[PDB]
Protein backbone atom coordinates (compact mmCIF):
# COMPACT_ATOMS: atom_id res chain seq x y z
CA UNK A 1 0.00 0.00 0.00
CA UNK A 2 1.16 3.59 -0.62
CA UNK A 3 0.06 7.16 0.21
CA UNK A 4 1.27 10.63 1.37
CA UNK A 5 0.42 12.05 4.83
CA UNK A 6 1.93 14.83 7.00
CA UNK A 7 4.86 14.07 9.37
CA UNK A 8 2.67 14.16 12.53
CA UNK A 9 0.11 11.65 11.19
CA UNK A 10 2.80 8.96 10.58
CA UNK A 11 2.29 8.06 14.30
CA UNK A 12 -1.30 6.94 13.40
CA UNK A 13 -0.04 4.19 10.98
CA UNK A 14 -0.05 1.29 13.49
CA UNK A 15 -2.43 -1.48 14.68
CA UNK A 16 -4.61 -0.13 17.56
CA UNK A 17 -4.11 3.60 16.65
CA UNK A 18 -6.78 6.36 16.29
CA UNK A 19 -7.08 9.82 14.67
CA UNK A 20 -8.49 10.98 11.31
CA UNK A 21 -6.13 8.88 9.15
CA UNK A 22 -6.50 5.64 11.17
CA UNK A 23 -10.25 6.46 11.67
CA UNK A 24 -11.40 7.62 8.22
CA UNK A 25 -8.62 7.03 5.62
CA UNK A 26 -6.55 3.87 6.26
CA UNK A 27 -7.24 1.42 9.13
CA UNK A 28 -4.67 -1.30 9.81
CA UNK A 29 -6.03 -4.57 11.27
CA UNK A 30 -5.26 -4.53 15.03
CA UNK A 31 -3.31 -7.84 14.49
CA UNK A 32 -1.34 -6.71 11.36
CA UNK A 33 1.69 -8.60 9.95
CA UNK A 34 4.29 -6.84 7.74
CA UNK A 35 6.15 -3.50 7.72
CA UNK A 36 5.31 0.23 7.75
CA UNK A 37 8.01 2.36 6.08
CA UNK A 38 8.01 6.17 5.77
CA UNK A 39 10.23 9.08 4.68
CA UNK A 40 10.00 12.88 4.60
CA UNK A 41 9.15 14.01 1.02
CA UNK A 42 8.97 17.83 1.54
CA UNK A 43 11.65 18.19 -1.19
CA UNK A 44 9.41 16.22 -3.69
CA UNK A 45 5.71 16.64 -2.71
CA UNK A 46 5.65 20.30 -1.55
CA UNK A 47 4.77 22.96 -4.19
CA UNK A 48 5.18 26.79 -4.27
CA UNK A 49 1.88 28.24 -2.94
CA UNK B 1 1.76 29.18 36.62
CA UNK B 2 5.45 28.74 37.52
CA UNK B 3 6.02 24.98 38.09
CA UNK B 4 7.19 25.35 41.74
CA UNK B 5 3.79 27.06 42.39
CA UNK B 6 1.47 25.22 39.89
CA UNK B 7 -2.35 25.85 39.60
CA UNK B 8 -5.30 23.35 39.91
CA UNK B 9 -8.69 23.61 38.17
CA UNK B 10 -11.39 21.25 39.56
CA UNK B 11 -13.85 19.96 36.92
CA UNK B 12 -17.23 18.84 38.37
CA UNK B 13 -21.03 18.74 37.81
CA UNK B 14 -20.64 18.95 33.99
CA UNK B 15 -20.30 16.99 30.66
CA UNK B 16 -17.47 16.96 28.05
CA UNK B 17 -15.98 15.45 24.87
CA UNK B 18 -12.32 14.37 25.20
CA UNK B 19 -11.86 13.31 21.53
CA UNK B 20 -11.96 16.97 20.38
CA UNK B 21 -9.05 17.47 22.84
CA UNK B 22 -6.66 14.57 21.96
CA UNK B 23 -7.16 15.06 18.17
CA UNK B 24 -6.14 18.79 18.52
CA UNK B 25 -2.80 19.56 16.77
CA UNK B 26 -2.18 22.17 19.55
CA UNK B 27 -1.05 19.37 21.93
CA UNK B 28 2.72 18.77 21.66
CA UNK B 29 2.10 15.87 24.15
CA UNK B 30 -0.96 13.75 25.19
CA UNK B 31 0.15 10.71 27.33
CA UNK B 32 -2.22 8.73 29.64
CA UNK B 33 -1.97 6.37 32.67
CA UNK B 34 -4.67 3.98 34.07
CA UNK B 35 -7.02 5.05 31.18
CA UNK B 36 -6.77 5.09 27.33
CA UNK B 37 -7.80 8.37 25.58
CA UNK B 38 -9.80 6.21 23.08
CA UNK B 39 -11.95 5.05 26.07
CA UNK B 40 -12.45 8.46 27.85
CA UNK B 41 -15.75 9.25 26.06
CA UNK B 42 -17.44 6.09 27.57
CA UNK B 43 -16.64 7.11 31.21
CA UNK B 44 -17.90 9.22 34.10
CA UNK B 45 -15.82 10.54 37.06
CA UNK B 46 -16.52 11.67 40.68
CA UNK B 47 -14.41 14.68 39.60
CA UNK B 48 -11.59 15.52 37.16
CA UNK B 49 -8.71 17.92 38.02
CA UNK B 50 -6.32 19.82 35.70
Amino acid sequence: DSFVIRGDEVRQIAPGQTGNIADYNYKLPDDFTGCVIAWNSNNLDSKVG
Amino acid sequence: ASVYAWNRKRISNCVADYSVLYNSASFSTFKCYGVSPTKLNDLCFTNVYA
